[PDB]
């Protein structure tokens, strides 16, 4: 899920303020007038339309997306293993881990055994699988850079270090009401929400 | 570059409620003034009693309380005593600096009157051999503190050569002061009787020596 | 609990530096910074500034940006001031202060600069005994006489210290040039001349330390 | 400590040092991180973290914490408080509710923010027991020591103090905190900067009609939305996080256990649950047929179950199998 961790806007008094399209991700921002900020002392701005005020909001990650977060993957085949005890004979013994493909031996105890490829090639994960914590939903997830807002995917950073993301939120700021400081940010809650 | 203002002296009997003020020259005092209020004991001796307005320091008695009453700072003494007999100091916090107001000088009814201890040393021989002779009188323990020295050489009024201390206050809150009268190691074998005689709250008190 | 002790009262002719040393006990250091305070004479009380214990920046009034100079032996909790090139009308007492409790807590007991022009005459100590005749009461009054000196100050203490009760020392006093103190104790008749009293007097100026014991008359 | 503008702040939208930012309802635990504008914890200066620092006027009020309350739907119970931020524990509430006590005021915060606490398994309760199996939740740490993230937290912009713009007699007079940096000039022409000690004002005469204003950067702040830019700068005050969010088990859910009872390859289960369960099986053929259902209200369920096998999981009690022969 994101935060809307807004930085805290711009007030000129007297007169415009152009933003600019800075390249936080989905870095929101319009220029507001027609303002008299009420900020601790009535108002302090001394015009009365030239007020401007610019707000700014642009999306990052939760400090929960380091921890809790979904993932996607994009899932192939891959090898299937196992702990095959054998309690053989009168050896009666060796627990040892060892894989499917069939030439692959594992000389774990005194035994030499060479296992599979097995023919039941279901691998109960679908190509595209989505994972979080330990429910594991083989779910069309969209793709990075696509997620539309609401939707799952609304944030989408490669790995969690990863400053650079894709944030589909149709964040929408709207002008503060009446004369008063504040920043109305107008966002869907993620599709990390709703996903849980 | 804001002047603190407080009142001058204040007078009060043991018992009753007096309230010290703070003001500024700037605007009203708020608590982003921190007002502080210290007491001034005599001997140059310095306590504080409240800082940030209403916060008492510790083992200044309850008596003792501050708060903002109107647009300044005040200190309020609920049931004064003889002890509480001191100068106050308001000081008020203006962004960078401190301001000290001149603070007020409180007088407590209480502290019986005392009378005067008197005592009036001959010139010591050790100094009749410098050619010297100093009478010292020292009175100590007095109360009110103000009183009058008058030195008489031998029936005679001396009215030159005599030096009389400004009273101190003592740590039990009496005064004390000394008076030296100081002839030539020749004036002392002169005249023949010395004394000092010291008036305090109507009562005078006559030491003199004989040579 | 919290002590700040001062140096003591110097004596310095225009032009001097004098370094006034303020000695802490009682709370740490670190966690309280020091406000130094001038009462002048007349003028009643001003903030010279205010020195961080912890990181050692200094804040000046700006009637005091120049001369002053507050720094700390930290080690040892003490934070000094130094004023330098001493004008004659910095003739006042300096106090250090703890700021706590969002004013100021504790002060110290000040330590009272004269800057004045003058040599230095070691003192004469005299001991005052009473009249030579008779002298009978439940007590006694002796005294001792430290007359011209130069400059401040002295110390003086009764039988090295251990007489304190009854002690009256009086404030010394510029006469013709010459500074002159003296002091009285007062002892049960029974104590005196059984015991010895002896008058101790520090003059630093010139190294002059005196005891003089105090003899009967006869 | 910060002061912003509280949305509800008892009346309607204040002023308040405690004006409440980023609630994040995220957890499982019964808690939310809270941030006030307000820093309590430490004086201005050095001691105890149990101590409480505000904004009254343009000044501190580093004083103790005595009566705090943040709420909800009912009283929250505190958890710890760093820096501008607080932890506690608190039920579900359509908004969030917060306000110490200074002594002479009530002076509190308030503001909406959607919450709820699942906890963590198949059983949705409202609050946590005292009993159950413990699992992995999502929580925040009593503790501060504490740098898995930090928040951008450069300087204050301006704010307003018209207690600034007395008059001299005829004359707008502004003054100035300690020697702050008050930015003035009137609708008038006169002095147009103000970089100075308490000036007057030449030309102007209203106090409604001037700059009163404290550059007073010796303090850094969080950059909240309700704050006014620093314009000159992104100084420096890059500052961390104490309540980071942490892999705890918590003393979490479990629900009853069921009344097994045998079919012919069926099993019908009368079942009793305390909290709305999600239950769910997995028919181990290759033919999956797996059920869900929320189940809160007594049920007597039935399941076909086949040769092979099927699995049965009463909420976060453990999955069950069952031979059905």
């Amino acid at each position: 899920k994101y935060k809307t961790k807004v930085p805290s806007p711009v007030v000129k008094c007297c007169g415009a303020t152009q933003c600019t399209s800075k390249p936080h991700p989905d870095y929101q921002c319009q220029v507001f007038t027609g303002v008299y900020p009420f900020m601790w002392g009535g108002a302090y701005c001394f015009c009365d339309t030239e007020n401007t005020q610019m707000s700014e909001a642009y999306v990052e990650r939760s400090e929960e997306c380091s921890i809790d977060h979904a993932k996607a993957y994009k899932v192939h085949t891959g090898t299937v293993q196992a702990m095959v005890n054998i309690t053989y004979g009168s050896v009666s013994w060796r627990s040892a881990d060892v894989y499917v493909n069939g030439e692959t031996p594992a000389k774990i105890g005194d035994a030499k055994l060479i296992i599979g490829p097995l023919s039941s090639a279901w691998s109960p994960f679908d190509n595209k699988v989505v994972v979080y914590g330990h429910e594991v939903y083989n779910y069309d997830f969209p793709e990075y850079g696509t997620g539309k807002a609401g939707s799952f995917g609304d944030l989408q950073s490669r790995t969690s270090t990863s400053n650079d993301l894709y944030a589909n939120t149709n964040l929408k700021l709207q002008r503060p009401q009446a004369g008063i400081v504040h920043t109305p940010f107008t966002q869907a809650p993620s599709g990390f929400e709703r996903w849980k | 570059q804001a002047v603190v203002t407080q009142e001058s002296a204040l007078t009060t009997s043991p018992g009753e409620t007096v309230t010290l003020t703070c003001r500024s020259n700037i605007g009203a005092v708020t608590s982003s003034n921190c007002a502080n209020w210290v007491q001034e004991k005599p001997d140059h001796f310095f306590t504080g009693l409240i800082g940030d307005t209403n916060n008492r320091r510790s083992g200044v008695p309850a008596r003792f309380s501050g708060s903002l009453i109107g647009d300044k700072a005040a200190l309020t003494i609920t049931g004064a005593q003889t002890e509480d007999e001191a100068i106050y100091f308001c000081a008020l916090w203006y962004n960078n600096l401190w301001v000290f107001g001149g603070g007020t000088k409180l007088t407590v009814l209480g502290q019986p009157k005392s009378s005067p201890s008197v005592t009036l040393f001959p010139p010591s021989s050790e100094e009749l051999e410098t050619n010297k002779a100093t009478l010292v009188c020292t009175i100590t323990d007095f109360y009110p503190g103000v009183v009058t020295v008058d030195w008489k050489v031998d029936g005679t009024p001396v009215t030159q050569g005599m030096e009389t201390t400004q009273p101190s206050k003592q740590s039990n809150n009496k005064y004390m002061a000394s008076s030296y009268l100081t002839l030539t190691a020749r004036a002392w074998e002169r005249h023949s009787s010395y004394s000092c005689q010291v008036t305090h709250e109507g009562h005078t008190v006559e030491k003199s020596l004989s040579r | 609990q919290i002590q700040l002790v001062q140096s003591g009262r110097e004596v310095k002719n225009p032009g001097e530096t004098v370094k006034i040393s303020c000695k802490a006990s009682g709370y740490t250091f670190t966690e309280y910074p020091m406000l130094w305070v001038k009462q002048a004479p007349g003028k009643g009380f001003r903030w010279m500034g205010l020195i961080y214990t912890n990181t050692g920046e200094p804040t000046y009034a700006e009637e005091f940006k120049g001369r002053f100079v507050f720094s700390l032996e930290i080690s040892a909790s003490t934070a000094y001031l130094q004023i330098n090139n001493l004008t004659n009308e910095d003739t006042a007492t300096y106090f250090c202060v703890r700021d706590y409790f969002i004013s100021l807590d504790y002060w110290g007991q000040g330590t009272t600069l004269t800057v004045s022009s003058a040599k230095t005459t070691a003192p004469s100590v005299y001991p005052l005994a009473p009249v030579c005749g008779g002298t009978t009461g439940s007590s006694v009054t002796l005294g001792c006489l430290v007359k011209g000196y130069f400059p401040e100050p002295v110390t003086l203490t009764w039988n090295s210290g251990s007489l304190s009760s009854g002690v009256h020392t009086f404030p010394a006093l510029l006469q013709s040039g010459l500074y002159t103190l003296s002091s009285s104790v007062t002892v049960t008749s029974n104590t005196w001349p059984s015991q010895t009293i002896t008058c101790n007097v520090a003059h630093p100026a010139s190294s002059t330390k005196v005891d003089k014991k105090i003899e009967s008359r006869r | 400590p910060y002061i912003a503008d509280c949305p509800n702040c008892g009346h309607s939208r204040c002023d308040s040092p405690i004006a409440i930012e980023e609630v994040r309802g995220d957890a499982h635990a019964g808690v939310i991180r809270i941030q006030t504008s307000a820093m309590f914890g430490l004086k201005t200066d050095g001691v105890d973290l149990a101590y409480m620092s505000f904004m009254n006027g343009k000044t501190q009020k580093s004083i103790k914490i005595d009566n705090l309350h943040v709420r909800t739907s009912a009283p929250c119970s505190l958890v710890s408080h760093h820096g501008y931020y607080i932890l506690a524990q608190c039920p579900p509430g359509d908004t969030v509710t917060v306000g110490f006590h200074d002594g002479p005021n009530r002076h509190t915060c308030t503001v909406a923010h959607k919450v709820e606490f699942r906890p963590v398994g198949r059983e949705k309760y409202r609050h946590p027991p005292e009993h159950g199996v413990e699992l992995p939740c999502n929580r925040y740490t009593h503790k501060r020591a504490d740098q898995g993230h930090y928040v951008e937290m450069h300087q204050p912009g301006l704010v307003a103090d018209h207690s600034l713009l007395s008059i001299h007699s005829a004359k707008v007079k502004i003054t100035v905190p300690s020697g702050a940096q008050v930015k003035y000039y009137c609708k008038c022409p006169d002095v147009r900067e103000g970089i100075t000690s308490s000036d007057h004002t030449t030309t102007c005469t209203d106090v409604k009609q001037c700059r009163a204003y404290l550059i007073d950067n010796k303090k850094w702040v969080y950059n909240s939305g309700r704050l006014p830019r620093g314009e000159g700068d992104t100084f420096k005050g890059k500052l961390h996080v104490p309540f980071v969010p942490v892999k705890a088990k918590c003393i979490a859910t479990l629900a009853p256990e069921p009344l097994v009872e045998h079919k012919h390859r069926t099993l019908i289960l009368h079942l009793h649950p305390d909290h709305p369960t999600l239950l769910t099986t997995r028919s181990l053929g290759s033919d999956a047929n797996p059920t869900r259902q929320w189940i809160e209200r007594p049920t007597t369920v039935n399941f076909t179950v086949t040769g092979e096998g099927l699995e049965y999981t009463w909420g976060n009690h453990p999955p069950k199998r069952v031979w059905a022969q």
